[PDB]
DNA sequence: TTAGAGAATTGGAGAGTGTGTTTTTTTTTTTT
DNA sequence: ACACACTCTCCAATTCTCTAA
């Protein structure tokens, strides 16, 4: 430790607010590079430099005050570009070994400190001025390299994640990412991103600008971002008072129910009762030791602890939570997003698609391209501008491209067991983008223009005639798994299914019959494929969280369930004890008034069950087990 | 009644929270036993659930000590005693020295041989679980107005004092005037002295007037007296913490204080 | 530059190699180069004195450390356990550079800081102060035996200090703290001492406190670094002291410098001076010990500055105690027995005459003690011990003190128509135990009134908050402590015939008037006074001048005992 | 630890008490005997001795709870505590407190004409006649500057005043009136109501059978004014202790287990009764009163009050009393002005020395011609300086010395004659 | 396409070990 | 003799892999 801490001091010293470099500072930073060139795989030199806080202590003063020496400026920039490179790229993965895990965490800690240190607007200002000078040349390879490393420096600074677990800030407060983003605006560096994105000859930089822009907007979804306006202050104030009111009210109500359930006399007042005629697990009647009031809602299991699960038996879970940034940041982001869509989207997408098609040996990350089209199409649609603003993406090639990518991800998720989690994440991203394409063609039907309506019919015609889009949903439902994907994937999949069936039904109405890739089609025959009992199990799992599901989610799932049960007459497939337990809890909750469709559907299907049970007593056995299609149909025959 | 404890809080519903992931759960409790969770159901990590004392739900209890009354004793014996527990509403309704009738449930409990060991003694201790206990206007204004408007009311009110004393009318008038007093710098209240032989009815007269006024007090100048004229500091027989004992003169502020063998 | 605090706490910063070496060199260079206002090297002298006496302990002053090397003075109270370690390492090699053989005597040297400016009151300590260097004051009440502690073994002792009585508010209670003494600090104090303590404030866990309070609350203690009561004379001090002794009029300078604001009263100042320096104790042939100390009594009219003189003596001397009349008991004067608070056994403890020891014990309103309390001092005043036999204890204690007392005449005013014994009302066994006796009276001369009044008015305008020339009081204090420790007068010869004749004649006349009875004690008293005058002149041997001075003081104080009409004849009888 | 205040305690009940916990900036803001209002929350604290942890073990007619892992096979019990977040009572400071109204008032007082008599009237409106007493007692409030001599001895600041009179007349009124007016003052008597009395005492504490001190009236009256009634009748134990307390302003104790020096810096106003109740107008004060010469010589001023049954005077007194019952400067103006005046420290002028020494010489030769000590010279300086301070004068000019001499001379003459 | 048998890894049910635990004589101050 | 804290072991439950119904 002491060796580096002693030698690194050579760069200079600070006098009040004036920084004085040493006369061999350049040779000194060259020695720091020589240290890094012979660093250990644990990244020990980087941890030592971080402990010595060289970047915060000397490099920021050198860049702010001594940048007139362009060779020294170049040396400092490249040094900190190597130092700031994200930990996942340095180690190659999050390490399995505890020693390397500790080193990774420590390196990432120093990177977090560097990100906080970089928040000074003066650095971005100098960087933007330098970059503004470089682009005026219409240059040497070293000039291009300086542009490259400037872009990569801000990329690396943005890339290292914020520790929301450390910050624990309330909504509308600024995180480290938020403050740094605001500093980008305050420096004017954003204007250069829009120049680079809009200028045609800068296509080589546009691929980097895509990563920069997509890194900035991560915390804000485009729909709520499009929602913002100057009156939001009073809106949030009044709404928060209302939210606090209902929260307090709910706790009061629940308390009183518990208070009435408990007896009034103290916990040692005693007593004992025999439930005459109710036999035990043993040969004789049950003896009950608890208070008299408890028998009003008795179930024998109330005394039991839950079953202890094995470690490897646990399902997947979310590592993320919804947020909103400070109103200043929200307004700035909305302006930037509007200006990017206005000036840059189609040109940048054409450039990025060109690079992804041409430059396959370079292994560029396609997920950013899909993220950007998924984000900006949603923003454009939320603002309901003319479809011309997103013209480039409105073509069949996008559907085929994302289908082959999504099916590749699906096949890899199945085959490449060692990376199935990441393949599932990639597949989920692709599904999200595809849902936006469907929403876009649906929206232009309700436009006033016949030309775009005809274009919509052309796209939808190809999508429904070809096999892949109508087969894909069944392929995903067939291989959904609790370890493989969290429930968010299932929500997206079933909602996309409802939208696909809606547009399919509307398209089938155009002619006496639809012919498809070759066979005469039948909508009811296609829906019969979803009568697989595994699909119903997934639907029931999604239904357990109906109070936490969105209103749109609940509408979509209940609509599809009623259609499948009623019109296909497959009703007996829903006669299940797990479902009946959920129905019992549903009808017991006093909040049932909010869920009229669900309770009426539940009472309807239970009516069918009790009507059958009155005739046939075997239903009480069938209720324990899942049905094959033949059994579902045979139960009505008896 | 002999003695009354300080108020005791008592658990009703324990509140458990996970250290790892802040998930919470509530446990209704069973004749003094708490069913502590072994594992957090949300995050599947054992021995991670903690009892939060001030978030739990509590009740009030008090311990009262009572003695048989002197009338119903066998001759020459010392008296017996029992312990009573009173909950919620009844928890502060009696004070030492007074007398009551009580209805309750006669309970019996085992006791442990030492605080560490789990063995119990073969002879049980019993107590009473209390359920109920009993202790053993314009019309008036108009009557007072008419009576005050009657002649010789001063003589009549004086005559009403101490009917056992047949002739000392002007002394009764002086005592009546002391009870009425002046009104509010200068001392507005009145002080009176009675002198003469011992065995005369003056002590009976003090005890009579003492019983007529709400803020009254009575004691003797002798060192054998029940409460002193002087304030002092002593250790509480229960907690052995200090308590400030003010004297009869302080307690009788805005009241009458009768002193004997002055 | 050492001052460049960046990215690190000061504790971490001084742990680094570069800063540690800079601190080490700076303190070493400070030790070798530090100079006094005269251009003298300070630490050459101090180190040499430390080595010559084998004392292994070096004292540094915070003020001039700051004045010359402020950066170290700035760090020092913030990280004491670091800088004090570096300081010890630096001092030992300077010592070995000057005295290469000193490793034979010791292998470590401790640096001790002094005059630290940031004093705190003993009840104003808070968690803000933890692990920093502080200074406080108080009186010791408990003190363990010296015990060995593991490290090798070193001495260890624990004490308890509390707020000084009369610095707490009236009728309320004092706070207290514990402190730890290690190595050469043990037996730097004993119970009842008032001390100034510099140390590190430190805390640790204790289960008893957590279970007694129910909250996770810690216990605290002070690690002592320097302890001093509230000789070390320089060469310049002894040089000026010895040079002053050349003056033939030094007696006038010393006498005129006692209680300077009191006008007049030459005899009182002279008597108090002799009692302040004192004669020398001796034990010829080992079986016949005799005391050295000179006791004084003052008596006379009210408003004559009697109470004021005692307060001055209390201020100028060291190891002084003051007490008044009915405010003292026989048991409080000598020694007392108690059931010990924690050892649960009978134990004996020191009273005033024992606690004073080789010091001054001042008494006031001596006329108004209870007689059963006043007769407790008879052994201590002559045999100079206190013997006790109570509650199974049988022992004796040292009582080697000087007693000074003030009294009033019977009926409030002295009458020159009566002798001293007739006017004072004290018995012969008390009167004969005082070496010097004085009588002070009112007078009515107008010029003397004008001079006294003008002087007092002058004193008042002089001290608004805003004969020969006397010494500054600090010079006199240095002079007394030198003379009592470095000079021991020898009585190698004197005229026996002259003293014997005078004594016999004097005793014969004392029988005639009966003003005071004269005994063997008077001769021994003159020997003490002669030695005291010899000591004031810093002479090792008594000479003829000293004997004449002693005889003059004796006879001048004796003539005042007589009736006014008799004094003329007595004065002419004892012509000197 | 707190207790129910006197106003709440229901008749016949024993008082209840509670444990209160203070933290951070609120610490040591309340002392025993204070009455305060606390804001916070009520909480429940477990018996920490029976819990166990990886860091530390458990130590070990009711039962607690059972069934926690940390509790083992023991049982756990609770008690109530009140956690308080706030507590309040139930030179530059003058600049901070005085608004322009107060500044204008003290300025108007500084410029006032015959301010001395105006303040006498304002402070003592009830009193009849006896202006000399009013002037004398008023001056005592302004004190005198204390001084420390270079060798470390110190010179007395406070003056002391004594009033002797018949039990029927005014002397008691002055004591109770100034006590009601003044801040930080004590009323007591020579027949004191405690084992300590006027000066400190030793008592054995039964918690250890250990000897400790207990404060007397003159310790509590430190930095204040002390009023002593029936001073002619007093315990000998206190009388000896008063000799030191009057001039040295300290108290010294040396008994078993206790050795201390205690402060008693106080201005004393004493009231006494002459022998046979009524003052013998034919005899001196020294013949009339019980006090000894050493105590009597301590006071800076003396005054005598004696009645006679003049009909008009009696009728006037009666009418004053009944009229009072029938019903210039306020007391707060006097308080604010007095606290302003006591910041001045006037010097004596060179020319004033000649007048002072002359007057003392004149007094001394008069005494010698038909006794006066050095203490009288000090009292001249103190009284004249107090006069200069009360008029807020910059130095002790001769106009103050003349009045101070007049007061002292009239007092001594009526003492002797 | 759905289900059972053979091999490998891992949780926890259970046992063993170490340790802890009113009633008498004498002094001192101040009340009498 | 009767309770905590800690260390350690062996049995068999859960999943991977190959095979038949
Ligand atoms: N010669 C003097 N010079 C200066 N101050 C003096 C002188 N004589 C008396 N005083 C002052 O007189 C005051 C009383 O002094 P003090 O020592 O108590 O005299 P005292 O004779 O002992 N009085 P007392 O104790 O009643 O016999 C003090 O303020 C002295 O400073
Ligand atoms: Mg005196
Ligand atoms: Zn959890």
């Amino acid at each position: 430790n002491c060796e580096l801490l002693a030698t690194c001091s050579a760069l200079g010293y600070l006098e009040g607010d004036t920084y004085h470099k040493e006369p061999d500072c350049l040779e000194s930073v060259k020695d720091l590079i020589r240290y890094l060139r012979h660093e250990d795989e644990t990244r020990d030199v980087r941890q030592q430099l971080g402990a010595a806080q060289i970047l915060q202590s000397d490099l920021l003063p050198i860049l702010t005050q001594h940048h007139q020496d362009k060779p020294l400026f170049d040396a400092v920039i490249r040094l900190m570009v190597n130092l700031t490179q994200p930990a996942l790229l340095c180690f190659g993965n999050l390490p399995k070994e505890p020693s390397f895990r500790h080193h990774f965490l420590q390196v990432l800690t120093y990177l977090q400190a560097y990100k906080e240190a970089f928040a000074s607007e003066k650095a971005f200002g100098v960087l933007s001025e330098t970059l503004y000078e470089l682009l005026q040349l219409g240059r040497q390879e070293e000039d291009n390299l300086l542009i490259e490393r400037i872009l990569l420096l801000v990329r690396n600074i943005l890339h290292v994640p914020a520790d929301l677990d450390q910050e624990k800030k309330i909504d509308d407060d600024a995180s480290a990412h938020d403050q740094l983003l605001w500093a980008i605006h305050l420096s004017g560096l954003d204007d250069l991103l829009l120049f680079l994105a809009s200028s045609s000859a800068e296509e080589q930089w546009s691929l980097h600008v895509l990563e920069i822009v997509s890194l900035m907007f991560r915390d804000q979804n485009p729909e709520q971002l499009a929602g913002v306006g100057q009156g939001r202050l009073a809106q949030e104030r009044s709404a928060d008072f209302a939210e606090l009111e209902v929260l307090r009210q709910r706790e009061m109500a629940e308390k009183k129910t518990r208070a009435l359930q408990r007896g009034n006399r103290h916990s040692r007042f005693g007593g004992s009762y025999i439930v005459q005629g109710l036999k035990s697990i043993g040969e004789r009647d049950l003896i009950f030791h608890k208070g008299l009031h408890n028998l009003r809602n008795y179930s024998s299991d109330l005394g039991k602890q839950p079953k202890k699960v094995p470690k490897r038996r646990q399902a997947a879970r979310e590592l993320s939570i919804q947020r909103r940034s400070a109103l200043n940041v929200r307004l700035f982001l909305r302006d930037f997003c509007s200006e990017f869509l206005e000036n840059c989207y189609n040109r940048l997408m054409g450039s990025v698609k060109d690079h992804l098609l041409r430059e396959k040996a370079q292994q560029h990350d396609e997920t950013y391209y899909m993220w950007a089209l998924a984000f900006f199409m949603a923003f454009n649609r939320a603002a309901s501008f003319r479809p011309g603003l997103v013209s480039e993406t409105l073509s069949v090639r996008t559907f085929h491209f994302i289908e082959q990518n999504l099916t590749n991800y699906y096949e890899m998720m199945l085959t490449d067991r060692k990376e199935a989690a990441s393949w599932a994440r990639r597949m989920h991203l692709a599904l999200k983008a595809y849902q936006e394409l469907l929403a876009t063609v649906n929206e232009m039907d309700i436009s006033p223009d016949e030309a775009v309506r005809e274009s919509s019919r052309i796209i939808k015609n190809n999508i429904f005639y070809v096999m892949e889009y109508r087969e894909l949903f069944l392929a995903l439902f067939r291989k959904f798994d609790e370890r493989c994907q969290p429930r968010s994937f299932l929500r997206d999949l079933v909602e996309t299914t409802h939208l696909f069936l809606k547009m399919l039904e509307r398209f089938c109405r155009s002619r006496g019959n639809l012919v498809v890739q070759e066979k005469e089609f039948n909508f009811l025959d296609y829906l019969k494929r979803f009568a697989c009992s595994t699909v119903v199990r997934a639907y029931v799992l999604l239904l357990r969280s109906y109070q936490q599901n969105s209103a749109h989610t609940n509408h979509c799932i209940v609509k599809m369930l009623h259609r499948l049960a009623h019109d296909l007459k497959m009703e007996a497939l829903l006669f299940q004890l797990s479902v009946f337990c959920l129905f019992n809890r549903l009808l017991s909750d006093p909040a049932a008034g909010a869920y009229k469709e669900l309770v009426t559907f539940a009472k309807y299907i239970l009516g069918k069950f009790f009507a059958l049970a009155a005739v046939n007593q075997k239903a009480f056995v069938e209720l324990l087990f899942w049905k094959n299609t033949a059994v579902v149909r045979e139960m009505t025959e008896g | 009644v002999i003695r009354t404890s300080q108020l005791i809080p008592e658990m009703q519903e324990a509140f458990f929270q996970c250290q790892v992931c802040a998930h919470t759960t509530r446990v209704e409790m069973d004749r003094g036993r708490i069913a502590e969770p072994s594992v957090c159901g949300r995050c599947h990590t054992t021995h991670s659930m903690a009892l939060i004392h001030n978030r739990s739900l509590f009740s009030d209890k008090q311990m009262i000590k009572l003695q048989e009354s002197p009338e119903d004793m066998p001759a020459g014996q010392t008296p017996h005693t029992v312990i009573l527990f009173a909950h919620n509403d009844l928890v502060d309704k009696v004070q030492p020295g007074d007398r009551v009738n009580v209805t309750g449930i006669y309970r019996a409990v085992p006791i442990r041989v030492n605080p560490r060991v789990s063995n119990v003694k073969s002879v049980y201790k019993t107590h009473i679980d209390v359920i109920h206990y009993r202790k053993t206007s314009e019309k008036r204004v108009e009557l007072l107005k008419e009576l005050s408007r009657k002649p010789d009311i001063y003589e009549r009110l004086a005559s009403a004092l101490a009917p056992s004393i047949y002739e000392h009318e002007d002394i009764k008038k002086g005592i009546l005037l002391q009870l009425f007093g002046g009104t509010r710098k200068f001392r507005a209240e009145i002080n009176i002295l009675l002198c003469g032989d011992p065995g005369t009815s003056k002590s009976q007269l003090l005890q009579y007037v003492y019983n007529l006024v709400p803020r009254g007090q009575y004691t003797s100048g002798k060192g054998s007296s029940a409460v002193g004229l002087t304030a002092y500091v002593m250790k509480d027989p229960e907690t052995r913490q200090l308590v400030l004992q003010t004297g009869a003169l302080v307690l009788s502020d805005n009241g009458i204080c009768c002193i004997d063998e002055f | 530059n050492l001052e460049d605090l960046k990215g690190h706490s000061v504790r971490e910063w001084v742990s680094m190699a570069g800063p540690r070496l800079e601190i080490h060199h700076r303190f070493k260079n400070f030790l070798r180069t530090h100079v006094d206002s005269h251009g003298h090297n300070v630490f050459k002298e101090r180190i040499s004195d430390m080595c010559k006496e084998n004392r292994e302990s070096l004292v540094v002053n915070y003020e001039d450390l700051a004045a010359r090397e402020h950066v170290l003075a700035y760090f020092l109270p913030e990280a004491p356990a670091e800088l004090l370690q570096i300081f010890d390492e630096a001092a030992l090699e300077v010592v070995l550079a000057m005295y290469p053989k000193y490793d034979r005597i010791t292998n470590h040297i401790h640096v001790r800081i002094s005059h630290l400016p940031l004093v705190e009151e003993l009840r104003s300590l808070r968690q803000l102060h933890l692990n920093q260097l502080i200074r406080t004051s108080g009186v010791v009440t408990s003190c363990t035996g010296v015990l060995p502690q593991l490290s090798i073994y070193q001495n260890y002792q624990r004490i308890r200090i509390q707020e000084s009585p009369g610095k707490v508010a009236a009728g309320r209670l004092p706070r207290s703290k514990d402190a730890i003494l290690l190595a050469d600090l043990v037996d730097s104090c004993k119970p009842g001492d008032e001390i100034e303590l510099t140390g590190i404030y430190h805390n640790n866990y204790d289960g008893s406190l957590n279970t007694a309070n129910g909250f996770p609350v810690f216990a605290t203690v002070i690690l002592a670094n320097h302890v001093a009561k509230k000789g070390e004379l320089t060469d310049e001090d002894v040089k000026m002291i010895t040079s002053l002794s050349k003056d033939q009029q030094i007696g006038e300078k010393i006498f005129a410098s006692i209680a300077p604001s009191i006008y007049g009263h030459e005899d009182i100042k002279r008597g108090l001076a002799l009692a302040l320096f004192g004669g020398e104790p001796k034990n010829p042939g080992g079986k016949h010990k005799v005391r050295g100390d000179i006791n004084v009594l003052l008596c006379g009219d009210p408003g004559t500055a009697k109470s004021q003189f005692l307060k001055y003596i209390e201020k100028v001397s060291s190891r002084a105690i003051f007490t008044t009349g009915q405010g003292a008991s026989a048991v409080g004067l000598t020694a007392y027995v108690q059931r010990h608070p924690v050892s649960r056994e009978w134990t004996l403890e020191a009273g005033a005459l024992v606690l004073a020891d080789r010091g001054v014990c001042l008494i006031d309103e001596f006329d108004k003690m209870n007689d059963q309390d006043r007769t407790s001092i008879h052994e201590a005043m002559e045999q100079q011990s206190i013997s006790i036999s109570k509650a199974g204890i049988v022992t004796s204690l040292q009582a080697r003190c000087t007693v000074i007392a003030a009294a009033n005449p019977i009926g409030g005013r002295y009458d020159p128509s009566l002798t001293f014994s007739e006017n004072v009302d004290l018995t012969e066994p008390i009167i004969s135990r005082f070496d010097i006796l004085c009588v002070v009276r009112d007078t009515v001369d107008p010029v003397q009134d004008e001079m006294l009044a003008r002087f007092v008015v002058g004193s008042h305008v002089r001290h608004h908050p805003s004969g020969v020339e006397p010494l500054p009081q600090e010079v006199l204090k240095k002079y007394i402590i030198y003379a009592k420790e470095r000079v021991h007068p020898k009585l190698n010869q004197m005229d026996q015939d002259k003293v014997a004749k005078m004594y016999s004649d004097l005793r014969k006349e004392s029988m005639a008037t009966g003003s005071i009875p004269i005994t063997v004690r008077h001769i021994e008293s003159m020997i003490r006074m002669a030695e005291a005058h010899a000591r004031i002149h810093l002479r090792d041997y008594v000479i003829e001048d000293d004997v004449n001075m002693a005889i003059r003081v004796m006879l001048e104080s004796f003539i005042d005992t007589q009736k006014f009409s008799v004094m003329r004849s007595m004065r002419k009888t004892f012509a000197r | 630890r707190i207790q129910e205040t006197q106003a709440e305690l229901p008749r016949g009940s024993i008082p209840r008490s509670l444990e209160v916990i203070l933290r951070a900036e609120a610490v040591e803001s309340a002392q025993a005997g204070d009455k305060c209002d606390f804001t916070g929350t009520l909480i429940v604290v477990p018996d920490v001795s029976k819990l166990s942890t990886p860091g530390a073990r458990a130590e070990t007619e009711t039962e607690g709870i059972r069934g926690l892992r940390a509790l083992g096979v023991r049982d756990l019990s609770y008690r109530l505590v009140f956690l308080a977040c706030c507590v309040a009572p139930t030179a530059e400071s003058i600049k901070n407190q005085m608004t322009v109204k107060e500044w204008e008032k003290v300025f108007e007082m500084s410029q006032d004409k015959n301010l001395y008599h105006n303040l006498c009237t304002s402070l003592f409106p009830t009193i009849h006649g006896n202006d000399e007493v009013k002037r004398g007692v008023l001056l005592m409030l302004f004190g005198g500057v204390p001084k420390t001599t270079g060798e470390g001895t110190s010179l007395r600041g406070d003056i002391n005043v004594c009033i002797v009179g018949d039990p029927s007349t005014a002397k008691s009124q002055f004591l109770k009136h100034v006590e009601e007016f003044s801040p930080r003052a004590v009323y007591t008597s020579g027949k004191a109501s405690s084992a300590a009395g006027l000066t400190a005492a030793v008592v054995r504490d039964e918690e250890s059978h250990e000897f400790v001190i207990e404060a007397g009236a003159l310790m509590l009256a430190d930095n204040g004014v002390c009023c002593i009634d029936e001073f002619d009748k007093m315990d000998v134990r206190d009388q000896v202790a008063i000799h030191e307390a009057m001039e040295q302003q300290t108290i010294s104790i040396t008994k078993a287990g206790v050795k201390a020096t205690l402060n008693a810096r106080t201005s004393i106003l004493a009231a006494a009764n002459p022998i046979s109740g009524h003052y013998d107008r034919s005899k001196s004060l020294k013949q009339n009163i019980n006090l000894s010469a050493p105590i009597m010589s301590r006071f800076d001023l003396f005054f005598i009050l004696v009645d006679e049954c003049n009909e008009v005077t009696d009728y006037a007194i009666a009418r004053r009393i009944v009229d009072l019952h029938s019903r210039v400067y306020s007391l707060d103006d006097i308080r604010r002005y007095l606290l302003f005046a006591r910041q001045f420290k006037p010097k004596i002028s060179k020319e004033s020395e000649d007048f002072i020494v002359e007057q003392y010489k004149h007094l001394r030769q008069r005494d010698g011609s038909g006794r006066i000590t050095v203490r009288q010279l000090e009292s001249m300086i103190r009284l004249s300086e107090a006069m200069a301070r009360m008029h807020c004068c910059d130095e002790v000019q001769p106009k103050h010395v003349k009045e101070a001499f007049r007061l002292l001379n009239k007092s001594i003459i009526r003492v002797e004659t």
